RNA sequence: CGAUGUCGGCUCGUCGCAUCCUGGGGCUGAAGAAGGUCCCAAGGGUUGGGCUGUUCGCCCAUUAAAGCGGCACGCGAGCUG
RNA sequence: CGCUGAAAGCAUCUAAGCGGGAAGCCCGCCCCAAGAUGAGGCCUCCCACGGCAGCCGGUAAGGACCCGGGAAGACCA
């Protein structure tokens, strides 16, 4: 299920 | 056999026995024959 | 339960009825049975057999004892084979005859530290598109906080082959009793000159 | 209303030995054991074989009934014997015997063959009748209910094995 | 004055004829006599109760259906690794472990009650090899 | 929140059973063959492809079958991105 | 799914007892395996050595070291 990436990229 | 939570004779002819700690209901005609479950 | 110490020699195919029969050959006879292990004695029932004659030079004191109690010269190898009680003092290919069937143990061919691709027939990783470092790389070995630890016996890299491996079933296609050959019908553990033995077979 | 209590009449001459939790029935056809509870007083009379309960306990009760049939069947095993009838039906269906033993013939790709345990005795009079016979009531019972299974009664057809006296009930197909 | 320590003692062999006790309760005897608290001078930092030979394991008692239904159980420690043995099993393949483990479960977990349990020595069939030991037949 | 990296894919499994297949069975408006329906059963098995980032789904060609779920929507100090 | 069978004069696979019955379960096959400290067993070999369940010394059977190698192997084994 696409959700929203709750931390961004390192 | 039909299995259900509540059995039920059917016809006049059911009959319900107990066998091996479960409820059955035997019968001459083939599709009342019930086991609880 | 009949069964035999002896010696991977090669192989190669011969001609059985318009066909190749790939096969490999085996040095088995002759060996000496050198203890019986009984039930009264032992607990349960085999022969000890020895083979390959032993330079007495290299025998020291407890094995000399062991084989003189059975008036048998030395030999360099001594392993018992189980359920079989040989009426001889000596066993030989001739409790063969061709047509049976055999089971075969040998030492298998040693690979060292394996990969998991070999040792696994892992897949391994892609070759390209981006694979980074990874091309015979195991994968995943777990799952994460749940629960939090890798199966025993998960598969994995390390050590591979010289270990024991019985082939089953193998047809016996000629017994040449005049020079101890045994040849079986398709593949069997280890190197030529790898020690194996050969057993009547389990299967019906 | 009442099994335990009624008496069993005992021919001449089989003779009916108790021992602590089994009797002994001996007759002219050959002996029975018949295991039967602690609780229950087998009591032996004058060409009679009663059986009383300690109590009327339910479990009294019900091994009172038991004990006293298990004892009448052991009786009449050893004088007149027992004995089932089966009638084989159906056009390939056949039976012979071979020496001691029961062959079938009943559709199958091979005939079946039945052997008799020891205490039973096949017979084949006509080629679709057979008479399982011997002193032990439930042996006797239980051999014939492994012949019938071989082959049972169709649901569609006068067709397999039947006990005698077994009612053909069959319904339409189409 | 200080509670009396018992200086090292001789410990006594005792023999029970398991044959038609019942399994639980014949097991909390055995464990008592194992810690030694039948012995006035019971200590509980030391090995000091009896040696406890037991005969006839395999034909001890238990109520209810458990030969059935009591499953006895085993973790290997690999995937799948859970092994069920019944008791009518486990009495038909090794009974005396039927004793065996009840017993230890009523010892003390810890060095002392793993050494205590090996003071037990239980044998299926009336016999045992501890006659140099003049065990001491013991009613329970 | 002085950081518990987040969808899909790959890799690697392992478990549940409310079973997709295979084994056993009762009832059937079960002649037969084939089905339906329920029961027991988790040992093993459960394909390749077109589309799309897709999970899903649709589709082609097969199959005994092309099961559904858990494992931080299993698995980024294992890869991808 | 049964046999035999009461309670419950009939009936009932069940309450006593006995039978049949799955790719499943236990055994069977293959591999590991006595650190199985519950440390198993068998065969063979050495031997009751000097000085003061202990220490020091020289040996026994045997072992290691070193070397030439090996379809064994990362080193080790
Ligand atoms: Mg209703
Ligand atoms: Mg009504
Ligand atoms: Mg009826
Ligand atoms: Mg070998
Ligand atoms: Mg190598
Ligand atoms: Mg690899
Ligand atoms: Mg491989
Ligand atoms: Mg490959
Ligand atoms: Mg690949
Ligand atoms: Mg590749
Ligand atoms: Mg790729
Ligand atoms: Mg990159
Ligand atoms: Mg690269
Ligand atoms: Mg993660
Ligand atoms: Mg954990
Ligand atoms: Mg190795
Ligand atoms: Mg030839
Ligand atoms: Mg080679
Ligand atoms: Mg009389
Ligand atoms: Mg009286
Ligand atoms: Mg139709
Ligand atoms: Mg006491
Ligand atoms: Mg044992
Ligand atoms: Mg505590
Ligand atoms: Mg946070
Ligand atoms: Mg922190
Ligand atoms: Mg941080
Ligand atoms: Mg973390
Ligand atoms: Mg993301
Ligand atoms: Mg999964
Ligand atoms: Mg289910
Ligand atoms: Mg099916
Ligand atoms: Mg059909
Ligand atoms: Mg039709
Ligand atoms: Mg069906
Ligand atoms: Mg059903
Ligand atoms: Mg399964
Ligand atoms: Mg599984
Ligand atoms: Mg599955
Ligand atoms: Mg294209
Ligand atoms: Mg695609
Ligand atoms: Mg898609
Ligand atoms: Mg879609
Ligand atoms: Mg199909
Ligand atoms: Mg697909
Ligand atoms: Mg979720
Ligand atoms: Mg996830
Ligand atoms: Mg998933
Ligand atoms: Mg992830
Ligand atoms: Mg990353
Ligand atoms: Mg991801
Ligand atoms: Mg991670
Ligand atoms: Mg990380
Ligand atoms: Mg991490
Ligand atoms: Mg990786
Ligand atoms: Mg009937
Ligand atoms: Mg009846
Ligand atoms: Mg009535
Ligand atoms: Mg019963
Ligand atoms: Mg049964
Ligand atoms: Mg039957
Ligand atoms: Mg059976
Ligand atoms: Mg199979
Ligand atoms: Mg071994
Ligand atoms: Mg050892
Ligand atoms: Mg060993
Ligand atoms: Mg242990
Ligand atoms: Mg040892
Ligand atoms: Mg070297
Ligand atoms: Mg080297
Ligand atoms: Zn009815």
């Amino acid at each position: 299920v696409d959700k929203p990436d709750y931390r961004p990229r390192p | 056999m039909k299995v259900r939570a509540s059995v039920k004779r059917i016809c006049d002819k059911c009959k319900v026995i107990r066998r091996h700690g479960r409820v059955y209901v035997i019968c001459e005609n083939p599709k009342h024959k019930q086991r609880q479950g | 339960m009949k069964g035999i110490l002896g010696v991977k020699v090669g192989m190669t195919r011969i001609f059985r009825d318009d066909r190749a029969v790939p096969v490999t050959v085996i040095l088995a006879g002759p060996c000496p049975v050198v203890q019986r292990r009984t039930p009264e004695k032992d607990g349960y029932t085999a022969v000890q057999l020895g083979f390959l004659p032993q330079n007495p030079k290299r025998v020291n004191r407890p094995l000399k004892g062991h084989f003189a109690k059975a008036g048998v010269e030395p030999v360099r190898i001594l392993r018992e084979i189980r359920d079989f009680n040989p009426e001889g003092d000596t066993v030989t290919v001739e409790i063969f005859k061709p047509g049976e069937r055999v089971d075969v143990t040998g030492t298998s061919k040693g690979r060292g530290f394996a990969g998991v691709m070999k040792r696994w027939n892992f897949a391994g990783g892609p070759d390209s598109h981006g694979a980074h470092k990874i091309h015979r790389h195991p994968g995943s070995i777990g799952n994460r906080k749940t629960p939090g630890r890798v199966y025993k016996g998960k598969k994995m890299a390390g050590h591979y082959g010289a270990e024991r491996v019985t082939v089953m079933n193998l047809e016996v296609v000629d017994v040449i009793p005049e020079e101890n050959l045994l040849l079986v019908k398709g593949a069997v553990p280890g190197p030529n000159g790898g020690l194996v033995i050969v057993r009547e077979t389990k299967k019906a | 209303s009442r099994i335990g209590r009624l008496p069993i009449p005992v021919p001449k001459g089989v003779s009916v030995e108790v021992a602590p939790g089994r009797v002994k029935v001996k007759g002219p056809k050959g002996e029975l054991e018949v295991p039967v509870s602690p609780e229950m007083r087998v009591v032996v009379e004058e060409g009679v074989v009663r059986v009383e309960r300690p109590s009327d306990e339910r479990r009294h009760k019900s091994l009172h009934g038991l004990t006293r049939t298990l004892i009448a069947n052991a009786v009449k095993g050893v004088s007149e014997g027992y004995s089932k009838e089966l009638l084989i039906k159906g056009i390939g269906y056949r039976a012979r015997l071979v020496g001691r033993a029961l062959e079938l013939t009943v559709g199958f790709s091979h005939p079946v063959v039945v052997e008799p345990p020891e205490g039973i005795t096949f017979e084949v009079p006509e080629p679709t009748r057979v008479r399982v016979s011997g002193i032990d009531k439930q042996k006797v019972g239980q051999v014939a209910a492994n012949i019938r299974a071989i082959r049972k009664p169709s649901a569609y057809h006068e067709k397999g094995i039947y006990y005698a006296g077994e009612p053909v009930r069959l319904k339409p197909g189409k | 004055m200080k509670t009396y320590v018992p200086k090292q003692v001789e410990p006594r062999w005792v023999l029970i004829d398991a044959e038609g006790k019942t399994l639980g309760r014949l097991a909390t005897k055995i464990a008592t006599l194992l810690r030694g608290k039948h012995r006035p001078d019971w200590t509980p930092n030391v090995a000091m109760g009896d040696f406890v030979v037991v005969v006839n394991a395999d034909k001890i008692r238990v109520t209810g259906k458990k030969l059935e239904q009591k499953i006895y159980t085993r973790y290997s420690g690999y995937p799948g690794g859970l092994k069920k043995i019944p008791l009518e099993k486990m009495l038909a393949t090794h009974p005396e472990r039927v004793l065996e483990h009840a017993v230890k479960g009523m010892l003390p977990k810890g060095p002392l009650g793993r050494r205590l349990f090996k003071r037990l020595k239980v044998y299926a069939g009336p016999d045992h090899p501890h006659q140099a030991q003049r065990p001491e037949k013991l009613e329970v």
